[PDB]
């Protein structure tokens, strides 16, 4: 339509039309808005659009059009500025400066066009980065001068200076070369006396103007870097800590300034500077107490009400108090006249710690950890904070969040359900709360116990009964395990368990009993020491866990199984032995009762139960009894297995039954589960099922293939095939699990490996892509990892079966077959480490695909793949180097050296693989250092492309000069030459080499980068 | 019905478009189709203080597809900064997005979101995430995939924008549905589509729901 | 909803089939409810998303509709719907609805059919 006219540059720019396009974009909607967007984007990206900028700034009626004109200039200034001749640069400088000035002097524009003015100031700062001070030495003096004649211009110059400080000190590390950041920092530093003088005058001569706020905002940035004498040897501290704290206009920014002041680099030896550090805190706390709120104020309620800026203010107060006190509280701890100030400041933090706001609570909790850790180790300090610590115990006990183990939760309807998702944030918060509360318990174990016991009493009588309150208490009780004496722990733990069991019987309905059960289970699972010494309780605990396995809430059942695991991995010894007063080892009675204990458990909970029994059985070290205990445990799965093995080999038609595959799946999951906890001790049970299991694997494989043939690829999605594949995956999981923990490696090679490979490898190779299980590759990785060195032919065979076919699945795009991708490079990683000989036996065309596969991995943004790709390249180069001066290594370097060098350079420089920078750099360093140390014995150049005598060093430089010249044609030969000179000299010094690479990445995004930047180191 | 401009920024691939699409249609987009410049989408929520409309300016995170960049931020009344807890680079870029954003929008409520917390191998851990503290941003762990805390950013912003901390989402009213008779003049295509739908497998058959 | 009776409630995930894209797209997860209007005795499916509580299904359980299996799932139903008003103006959709369990899916089918018999009167 009409709007596309602005893209035709042969005509003059219709400014009114531009403004319609802009207001259509910003103020419009739907198809018209999106149409305007595409046009505006194309206009902005037109490489001559900057020539229209002056015209837009003069003639447009739309502030957003002028914003966009500056964006266009910004892009030119930061990227192509140094191609422009002097006249254009000076010209653009002049109308940016002139526009800022004229916008500031029209008082209505200064009020109404803040966005446009700030954008002009930023654009000016981009010009300063290119031009100042080398080609604009007068800027700071002229800025200082022009501030005196207009308060709007003065205020706006504080913004310019703020932005300048930010760009030079806060955001230079990524965006400028090391040399240029150093040059601009030095330049700002030399001119700062004059900048501070102007800043200080403005603060003395004014109360709470918009000028004062802008000046203080500028000071906040200066405090990141300025020498401390500007803060301590002037009156600025007194002004910040008194005058600018009273006025609410200046308060927020002042408080941030004072927070940064609390982190300035200061003398430790000087008694006067210490007094000034104390004084500004004294002043600030005074202003807060008298102007904002007293120490007793309910900040929880204030924050909840959310009037004006109260939330941001309380956040900033928290940051100020914690920052200051973590660094300087020792200054307040000895002098008795400073005690009230110390304790009021901490009392403020106590009040802030009651606020209902997770992120703020984490902020204060970090400080409390810092405090209580110090009080735990520093002599004669804890008595000062006794009343603070006592209040803190209450706060933490009443605000405990749910630990990882507690599987029952309270939803929005008000019902108790099993948790849908793990809450990793709240798990971490629980742990941070535990650390603090553990320290607090050591600091006064009597106080902590009394608080907890009386809170429990008010859950018994029902005067404070709630789900929230029984939960927080029980979680707190569990969290402090290990803090009390064995005797104190005995009486405490028995008291709370007895009292919680009393609650579990009293309360009505299935919701309340799920809550109390989860709390009982959390507590007992946290106190294994107590349960070890008191078998009476341990046994009752366990049969109570077995009682919870029959409840209708699945969360209660799940938690019983996990608590059983948790108790068992600490108390296993007390099950393995026949104790006094007992007919038998408790293990053996558990085993025979399994049928009925686990009757109402669902399969996954049953498998956890069996894994727990596996943990117990593995405590028994006499080989005979363990092998038997294993036999006893596995009888129900082995009998199901023995009756299902005979039916499926008497007729392969019964395995069609979907109910039968489910039983088979669960039999193997039970074996996996037990093998997980028993490891090398599982061998007898594995050897019982191994040959028949691998025949079943083949039987299941045939039917999957037949179903795909008859039904098509869509068969892989069906419940039946997914069930059959589950059997294959679980079989693979069992063999992988065993071999990972195996302690008879001769038995693995001689018994397990050959049948495994015959059963799985050709089945994988000869299935269609969608039928191949990634778990095959995972399984082989462990095989190669543990026994690769003992089976060189077996590893060759693994490669032949999986390498070319898996590569073909994963080399069309970066997305398809994600788990194959990941397991593939894990496999090649381990083969390249442990059995590199296998790659030496690949034919030359297949070895070429190995190199292609490695470089393909570099280009992934998937970090599972990327990291393994770069590691393989690095290990490969190292493997080749170890062979020495032999034909394979000489051939490798001629065929592939420059392929690795240029592929590494490509990912380093394309801006789409920044996450692997460190590994890319290390790899590039290794490759360059091979030539620099003459470890390549042959010429890398082809015969008669350079003179005969010339070294690989000289040729490497010319190759790379040429490569970079063509890939980055906007670089001068000089930039390229200096970069490569620096890079080659720094190839033993990783951190410097990386700095030089980073400098190069800055220089390729602009024109006219200084070649001497590469002499920085 | 009052409306508010919301800008959504962050590195490429962090889940900004996925997060918005989840809220618009309920879907979970699995593919990565990089946003070009910006896509604007209306999004209404019903609350106990009436409907609130967000005009969601979902911006591009890839530099090469950035379009107008900070040009999109003009007159935004709130923002979400997105990163990916499986990618440390995306967290290290948060101060850069924040910088560009607040230079244009000096006093707006802003939520920082760490997306992809469903993934087990988490690289940016809870205790590393502190940039929000000094900048007065609200922070949430989120997942567009599992929907963990997916409503929190909008709920927090709605409370800040309306100036009511007890604001809650409420059940939108349910009008009685019609009894439209089926017309054989588009039955053939409607049952063509049904049999195709039956033979296309549902995604993520291993999920709990 | 407060002159309607809850005949049946179940937790579910709803999909709609996109014909152009050729893929199933999720539409909402939450409680699927069968609501019988106390004045008309007409039973509808009403389903809201968790947290936002936005309507993801709102249609009459028509007697003409037939629940059909999905090739990928033993715990899902597919059916055509000619008039759903979740997102405003009445549209036709091919829905799929998945449950946490085959027993939930079977239970849903029983109830869906009973609601159909009710809507015939
Ligand atoms: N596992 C997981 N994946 C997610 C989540 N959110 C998004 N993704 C995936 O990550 C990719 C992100 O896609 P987008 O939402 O397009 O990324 P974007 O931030 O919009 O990127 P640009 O538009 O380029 O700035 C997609 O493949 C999503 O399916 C999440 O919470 N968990
Ligand atoms: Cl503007
Ligand atoms: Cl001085
Ligand atoms: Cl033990
Ligand atoms: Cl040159
Ligand atoms: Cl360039
Ligand atoms: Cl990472
Ligand atoms: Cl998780
Ligand atoms: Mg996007």
């Amino acid at each position: 339509g009409a709007m596309e006219g602005i893209l035709d540059f042969s005509n003059d720019l219709d400014i009114a039309l531009l403004d319609q396009v802009v207001s259509t974009f910003y103020q419009g909607s739907g198809v018209q808005q999106k149409q305007a967007q595409e046009i505006l984007t194309k206009f902005q990206d037109n490489p001559d659009a900057w020539q229209k900028a002056d015209q837009i700034l003069q003639f447009s009626t739309n502030p957003q059009s002028k914003f966009i004109a500056l964006s266009i200039l910004d892009k030119l200034i930061t990227r192509k500025w140094k191609l422009l001749p002097n006249d254009h640069r000076i010209g653009i400088r002049n109308f940016v400066v002139g526009m800022i000035i004229s916008m500031c002097q029209d008082d209505e524009v200064f009020k109404t066009q803040k966005n446009l003015i700030n954008k002009s100031d930023l654009t000016l700062v981009q010009i300063l980065k290119q031009e100042w001070p080398q080609n604009w030495p007068e800027f700071i003096p002229e800025l200082i001068g022009s501030s005196s004649s207009s308060v709007n211009v003065c205020e706006n110059n504080m913004i310019v200076l703020k932005l300048l400080s930010e760009e030079v000190f806060d955001f230079s590390a990524e965006q400028m070369t090391q040399a240029k950041a150093l040059h601009l920092k030095n330049s700002m530093s030399k001119e700062f006396e004059q900048i501070f003088k102007l800043c200080f005058q403005v603060l003395e001569q004014g109360s709470s103007s918009s000028l004062i706020v802008a000046t203080l905002e500028s000071l906040l940035r200066y405090l990141h870097w300025i020498p401390y004498r500007y803060i301590y040897e002037t009156n600025i501290l007194e002004l910040l800590s008194t005058k600018f704290m009273t006025s609410p206009d200046t308060r927020a920014i002042t408080l941030k300034c004072l927070t940064e002041v609390s982190n300035l680099k200061i003398p430790q030896d000087n008694d006067l500077i210490k007094r000034q550090t104390v004084l500004f805190f004294q002043n600030t706390l005074q202003q807060i107490a008298t102007s904002v709120m007293p120490v007793t104020a309910d900040l929880k309620a204030t924050y909840a009400n959310a009037n004006g800026n109260d939330q941001s203010f309380l956040q900033d107060l928290a940051m100020f108090l914690t920052t200051y006190l973590a660094r300087n509280r020792a200054l307040l701890e000895s002098d008795e006249s400073l005690r009230e100030l110390l304790l009021n400041a901490h009392q403020y933090l106590i009040q802030l710690s009651k606020i209902e706001e997770r992120e703020l609570f984490k902020t204060t909790l970090d400080y409390w950890h810092n405090l209580v850790a110090d009080l735990f180790y520093e002599p004669l300090k804890k008595h000062i904070y006794e009343e603070i610590c006592s209040q803190l115990r209450l706060v933490i006990i009443e605000n405990m969040v749910r630990p990882e183990e507690v599987l029952v939760v309270e939803n929005d309807e008000g019902e108790i359900v099993r948790e849908f998702v793990k809450e990793s944030d709240t798990i971490q918060l629980y742990k941070s709360e535990r650390e603090v509360l553990v320290y607090l318990t050591h600091l006064n174990v009597i106080d902590t116990e009394e608080i907890m016991i009386s809170k429990l009493a008010r859950q018994i009588d029902g005067s404070e009964w709630s789900w929230h309150n029984i939960n927080t208490l029980s979680w707190a009780i569990g969290s402090i395990s290990g803090t009390m004496s064995e005797d104190t722990e005995k009486r405490f733990v028995v008291t709370v368990i007895k009292d919680l069991l009393g609650l579990c019987e009293q309360k009505r309905g299935k919701d309340n009993k799920a809550v109390v059960a989860s709390d009982i289970m959390y507590v007992v699972g946290q106190y294994p020491r107590f349960l070890k010494a008191h078998w009476n309780f341990l046994r009752t605990v366990i049969l109570k866990l077995f009682e919870f396995m029959h409840e209708t809430h699945e969360g209660v059942q799940d938690m019983a199984c996990d608590t059983f695991i948790k108790i068992v991995q600490k108390c296993k010894y007390h099950f393995v032995i026949q104790q006094p007063r007992e007919s038998e080892p408790f293990i053996q009675t558990i085993i025979r009762d399994i049928q009925k204990t686990t009757a109402d458990l669902q399969p996954q909970q049953v498998h956890t139960f069996y894994k727990a029994c596996g943990i117990i059985i593995s405590e028994e070290r006499s080989v005979a009894e363990r092998n038997r205990l294993l036999s006893d445990l596995m009888q129900l799965p082995n009998m199901a297995w023995d009756t299902i093995v005979e039916q499926s080999t008497a007729n392969p038609t019964l395995l069609l039954d979907s109910e039968t595959v489910k039983i088979i799946a669960n039999i193997i999951k039970t074996n996996v589960a037990v093998c997980t906890s028993m490891g090398a001790d599982f061998y007898p049970q594995l050897g019982h099922i191994y040959y028949n299991m691998l025949q079943l694997y083949r039987a299941v494989s045939s039917m999957i293939s037949a179903q795909v043939a008859a039904e098509g690829l869509i068969a892989t999605k069906t419940p039946k095939v997914r069930g059959l594949r589950t059997i294959k995956k679980e079989i693979l999981k069992l063999v992988e699990t065993y071999i990972s923990k195996a302690r008879n490696l001769d038995d693995v090679v001689k018994v397990l490996v050959e049948p495994l490979l015959n059963a799985v490898l050709e089945d994988y190779m000869n299935n269609v892509p969608d039928a191949r299980d990634a778990e095959v590759l995972n399984c082989m990785t462990t095989v190669v990892e543990k026994v690769g060195h003992m089976i060189p032919q077996g590893v060759i065979l693994i490669l032949q079966s999986v390498f070319e076919c898996t590569l073909d699945m994963i080399n069309k795009d970066f997305t398809e077959y994600p788990e194959h991708r990941v397991e593939f490079y894990k496999l090649l990683k381990v083969i390249n480490e442990k059995s590199f000989a296998a790659f030496l036996e690949l034919p030359p065309a297949a070895f070429k695909l190995f190199v292609d596969a490695i470089c393909w991995a570099f280009k992934h943004n998937n970090r599972d793949v990327e990291v393994n790709g770069l590691q393989i390249a690095l290990d490969l180069v190292k493997n080749i180097e170890r062979m020495g001066n032999v034909p394979f290594a000489n051939e490798f370097h001629k065929n592939y050296f420059f392929i690795f060098v240029s592929e590494t350079f490509f990912v380093l420089t394309d801006s789409d693989h920044k996450s692997g920078f460190s590994k890319q750099a290390l790899l590039l360093m290794k490759l360059i250092s091979l030539v620099y140390d003459n470890k390549i014995s042959v010429p890398l150049y082809q015969e008669a492309e350079v003179p005969q005598g010339t070294s690989n060093q000289v040729y490497l430089s010319q190759y790379l000069a040429n490569m970079l010249s063509n890939a980055f044609p906007h670089l001068t030969s000089e930039q390229i030459a200096s970069f490569l000179s620096a890079l080659t000299k720094q190839c033993k010094d990783l951190v410097v080499f990386k700095g030089t690479l980073r400098d190069f990445l800055v220089q390729i995004k602009e024109v006219g980068g200084d070649p001497t930047d590469y002499l920085f180191a | 019905q009052v409306q508010f401009k919301l800008v959504l920024v962050g590195d490429g691939g962090t889940g900004k478009t996925t997060f918005v699409k989840r809220h618009l249609t309920g879907e979970f987009e699995k593919k990565y189709v990089a946003t070009l410049g910006v896509e604007v989408h209306p999004l209404v929520f019903h609350t106990n203080r009436g409907p609130i409309k967000f005009n969601v300016w979902d911006t591009a995170g890839q530099e090469k597809f950035g379009g107008l960049r900070d040009g999109y931020y003009i007159q935004a009344q709130c923002a979400i900064i997105m990163f990916d807890v499986t990618s440390r680079v995306t967290y290290k870029n948060v101060p850069n997005w924040h910088r560009d954003l607040v230079r244009v929008c000096e006093n707006i409520p802003i939520v920082l979101c760490g997306n992809k917390v469903d993934i087990k191998d988490r690289k940016v851990k809870a205790k590393s995430i502190v940039f929000h503290r000094k900048k007065n941003l609200q922070y949430y762990d989120i997942s567009a995939k599992s929907n963990y805390n997916f409503e929190k950013p909008f709920l927090w912003l709605a409370r800040k924008l309306i100036g009511d901390p007890n604001l809650e989402f409420v059940a939108m009213p349910a009008l009685a549905p019609p009894e439209v008779v089926m017309d054989p003049a588009l039955a053939a295509q409607a049952e063509h589509d049904l049999e195709v739908a039956q033979t296309t497998a549902l995604p993520d058959e291993d999920d709990d729901l | 909803e407060e002159d309607e009776e809850v005949l049946y409630k179940v937790r579910a995930k709803l999909f709609r089939f996109d014909a152009d894209a050729k893929e199933w797209k999720e539409r909402g997860t939450g409680d699927c409810k069968f609501l019988k209007n106390k004045k008309t005795n007409k039973v509808r499916i009403l389903m809201r998303r968790d947290k936002t509580l936005k309507i993801c299904a709102n249609h009459i359980i028509a007697p003409e509709y037939t629940l059909k299996p999905n090739v990928g799932s033993d715990r899902s139903w597919v059916y055509a719907c000619t008039a759903d008003i979740a997102e405003g103006e009445a549209e036709a959709f091919t829905f799929a609805i998945r449950f946490g369990s085959k027993e939930n899916a079977d239970k849903f089918k029983e109830e869906f059919e009973k609601a159909q018999e009710i809507n015939k009167k």
